[PDB]
């Protein structure tokens, strides 16, 4: 997993708040 | 497809008409929020998406936030509020590149609306501070006690109107009909010192009272037709609408 | 994209005009919190940020601090308020320098 | 970046001016704290490190504490409060020397907004106190207990001045209609020793009493016309102006 | 797990 890989992975998942 | 207007400055920010009969295309990337913009007091009832799971959806009155959650986020956002229904046809962009942080509604109908009021507004004013075509009254006499008297008594035709000096008590001014009786009248302080008394009415007579003081004034050129009051306003120049409709 | 203009004591805190039109580029670096400072009397109402995994957001009454919390955190942050809604262009800068302490906002 | 200037007695007690336009810096070595303090009756708001837990923070009121917690502790702090907002730039010293104590602030900015204020009511006073062409009224008679009458009476056209003397006692001043009767008018007391009452009306006969004696004053030179208040305060210089708008 | 990388992954975790 290349950090760009892991970059997407998280931007999937984000919700537009956090809290 | 109404694809929108990117601003000036940055092309992030871009700008579309709302049309019932066209859907708006939008170029979402991954990894940013669009801020769909709604027109003040609209009602969100509901909305509603071709795929859920591949948008998250966040809304707070008439503030609407939508990123991409899930790959090849190719659907559509339908928002219905009280007035109309909002269609969008989402299409993820796959390079990254041209997002659009905001997408703000042009309302055409409601700019109109909005523009016109403040026309009617500054018209009114101008026509209100216009005064124009008066006929000044001026055969006023008094007798009494002249210690409470104006220095100047007359009347335009709707109102009368009595000027006071810098160094004199207002006093109070009583309507006198016919048989002598002595009754209210609703009055107005005018003038740039508050120094005249206008009574919205046109009488022969009248009584000014302050204290145990007394005076007469006379209108002697009494006109009993007077000019009618067609607009329902104290000009000729501005005009009483009815806008509560009903 | 209008980039902030630094003081001319230091460079670490920038200001820039408020725009509805066009949206701020904020550069940050790791490790630092960049304190974007609102006008008075405006109520919060709503943010919503690229990522929310991507920065720290912290607010109190009109201040707004946020902080990058993972690599590669090139988001956009849009805080939105009674009077005006702000654009943020969230890109992280690797090389640790010319941070932005504070951001200061103009209005015309 | 403002590099403190250290006390000629001991290094470790640092002194810099608050600019809003630029950083401190904060020099801390593993072991010690570096004790901050705010201007007097400041109100502490909000924090926040680029850190949180390579740095510790005490604070109970205006006094804050902060020390590394680990190693490699280079980030920032940004202490923000109701008037101001202190950014730091803390730098963890390696070889443990040339530590801070104490940090210290002089505030010039506080007092050249208090310096501002001072400017505009100096402004709106000389504004007031700027009288000038003004007309003065010295016909003025007295008959009855001349005990405690003024040494002097005039009026400038909008009030009425009654001067006393220092061992004479400031008595009540009543209104005279013209059937005679008193009423109360409103008074200001004026003067370097307060010998002055200023009652706000311009009348052709005043009544004073203290006690069982009485002074009836005279205008002899009666204006009923005056001067028309048309600016709202009581100078023609000043303009009293509408602020809530609506 | 050289101190630098502890130092920025220190820098990531804290709020």
């Amino acid at each position: 997993k290349t950090p760009y890989e892991l970059a997407r992975e998280r931007m999937l998942r984000s919700g537009l708040t956090a809290g | 497809l109404d694809v929108p207007s990117s601003s000036r400055y940055d092309h992030r920010i871009r700008y579309v008409t709302y049309n019932p009969a066209d859907v708006v295309q939008v170029d979402t990337v991954l990894g940013v929020a669009t801020h769909i913009m709604l027109e003040e007091g609209e009602q969100y009832l509901t909305h509603a998406f071709g795929d859920s799971e591949a948008y998250a959806f966040a809304r707070k009155g008439r503030h609407i936030f939508i990123k991409p959650q899930a790959e090849l986020a190719n659907t559509n956002l339908i928002v219905v509020t009280d007035r109309r229904s909002y269609k969008f046809r989402l299409q993820m962009r796959n390079d990254r590149n041209g997002a659009m942080y905001e997408l703000a509604f042009r309302y055409p109908d409601t700019q109109a609306r909005q523009t016109r009021e403040a026309n009617a507004r500054a018209a009114v004013e101008a026509a209100f501070e216009q005064r124009v075509g008066a006929y000044y009254n001026l055969k006023y006499m008094m007798s009494g006690d002249k210690d409470i008297a104006p220095v100047n008594a007359w009347d335009d035709g709707r109102f009368t109107y009595f000027k006071f000096s810098a160094n004199a008590d207002l006093p109070s001014i009583y309507f006198v009909d016919a048989e002598g009786n002595e009754s209210l009248v609703p009055r107005t302080t005018v003038g740039s010192s508050n120094n005249i008394i206008a009574v919205h009415k046109v009488n022969p007579k009248w009584m000014i009272r302050l204290g145990n003081r007394a005076l007469a004034i006379f209108n002697e050129a009494y006109d009993p037709n007077g000019v009618p009051n067609d607009t329902g306003t104290a000009s000729p120049a501005v005009r009483r609408v009815n806008k509560g409709g009903n």
